[PDB]
């Protein structure tokens, strides 16, 4: 069925450019328009550009004379170049079929792609224990200081799932995020059972696997 | 067409329950209005159009009626697979623009959060920075009150707070309150306390350590 598939995003510097691809199948791209849309940090969705089969290109008012939409239809594909970018470009940005017969209307929806705009350079986390302390005790990996999202979290290499809370990331004022993953667990097991929460952040190539020992 | 806005920003209600999601046009297009349901972590989904028209793979308990600039989208049965956040949408007319979204949640029976504090990694305090962790989980409603006191004195302007989505079991919440000093300052106090207020709450819970 209808896939979308997008491309081409990540990091970059205010006044940069970036080329986001999306690339289509399910249907043929010369019988829709395609757009594009984004959801910033507000988490607001916000419509940014459109294409049509022949080649018209239409910009939301806050991308217009920055941005430069494209499409090849024989290679069902479409494209999105970015430049002059600003911290409020910072989004995921969708690739989006309209419905054939009816302007705007997003019936089909790619996976999204983050793209990440600000002049802070790509830095790993560090990972410090939150170390627990009555039948249940929390415990915890603090992941602080890292840029840009995301990171991923996980327990016990994925085998400890249950109790396990990851908290959506926050920015802190140093322009880095951070965030924590806490599990839940028996406090008759601290001292016996191990437990290593395990931290990778792509951007940075940085993989971090931290032993959170009682006390 | 110009512009939409949507009531509320958010709704609690019980699984079998009806809701009203309301958006509001500044101006008329010919009811032109589409609704998006988009899941937490999930990709938005259209779920109706033509103010009315029901798409795909939704079920009938939702319905969307009104015209003019009056617009509003209705759950007959809420379900926990409802909760999402909605997007009321312009279409077939300039600009297009979305609500502000509602954001949609199951309303279960109060429950207190269980309340743990962590103290600062000594690994962390190494770096210069420390960062003192109070945990709130699992509790019912969202709203609470986190206040940190370092030797009885309130906190302002130097913690963060992040909140997890509803919980997909037990439609609980959880809350971390990360306060962050600079290893100095750390050391020079000794009672940090985080103080929680909630509805499931008869009085505030606090959890403190002396540092040491």
């Amino acid at each position: 069925e209808v896939q979308l598939v997008e491309s081409g995003g990540g990091l970059i510097q205010p006044g940069g450019s970036l080329r986001l691809s999306c690339a289509a199948s399910g249907f043929a791209l010369r019988m829709y328009d395609m757009h594009w849309v984004r959801q910033t940090i507000d988490k607001r969705l916000e419509w940014v550009s459109a294409v049509g089969p022949s080649g018209d290109t239409y910009y939301a008012d806050s991308v217009k004379g920055r941005f430069a939409v494209s499409r090849e239809n024989a290679k069902n594909s479409l494209s999105l170049q970015m430049n002059s970018l600003t911290a409020g470009d910072t989004a995921i940005y969708y690739c989006v079929r309209s419905d054939r017969g009816v302007a705007g209307l997003f019936d089909s929806w790619g996976q999204g792609i983050l793209v990440t705009v600000s002049s802070a350079s790509t830095k790993g986390p560090s990972v410090f224990p939150l170390a627990p302390s009555g039948g249940t005790a929390a415990l915890g990996c603090l992941v602080k200081d890292y840029f840009p999202e995301p990171v991923t979290v996980s327990w016990n290499s994925g085998a400890l799932t249950s109790g396990v809370h990851t908290f959506p990331a926050v920015l802190q004022s140093s322009g880095l995020y951070s965030l924590s993953s806490v599990v839940t667990v028996p406090s008759s097991s601290l001292g016996t059972q191990t437990y290593i929460c395990n931290v990778n952040h792509k951007p940075s190539n940085t993989k971090v696997d931290k032993k959170v020992e009682p006390k | 067409d110009i512009q939409m806005t949507q009531s509320p920003s958010s709704l609690s209600a019980s699984v079998g329950d009806r809701i009203t999601i309301t958006c509001r046009a500044s101006q008329a297009f010919d009811n032109y209005v589409a609704w998006y349901q988009q899941r937490p972590g999930k990709v938005p989904k259209l779920l109706i159009s033509a103010a009315s028209a029901l798409h795909a793979g939704v079920p009938s308990r939702f319905s969307g009626s009104g015209s003019g600039t009056h617009f509003t989208l209705t759950i007959s049965s809420l379900q926990p697979e409802d909760v999402a956040t909605y997007y009321c949408q312009n279409y077939n007319s300039a600009p297009l623009t979305f609500g502000g979204g509602t954001k949609v949640e199951i309303k279960r029976t109060v429950a207190a959060p269980s309340v743990f504090i962590f103290p600062p990694s000594d690994e962390q305090l190494k770096s210069g920075t420390a960062s003192v962790v109070c945990l709130l989980n699992n509790f019912y409603p969202r709203e609470a009150k986190v206040q940190w006191k370092v030797d009885n004195a309130l906190q302002s302007g130097n913690s963060q707070e992040s909140v997890t989505e509803q919980d997909s079991k037990d439609s609980t919440y959880s809350l971390s309150s990360t306060l962050t000093l600079s290893k100095a300052d750390y050391e020079k106090h000794k009672v940090y306390a985080c103080e929680v207020t909630h509805q499931g709450l008869s009085s505030p819970v606090t959890k403190s350590f002396n540092r040491g």
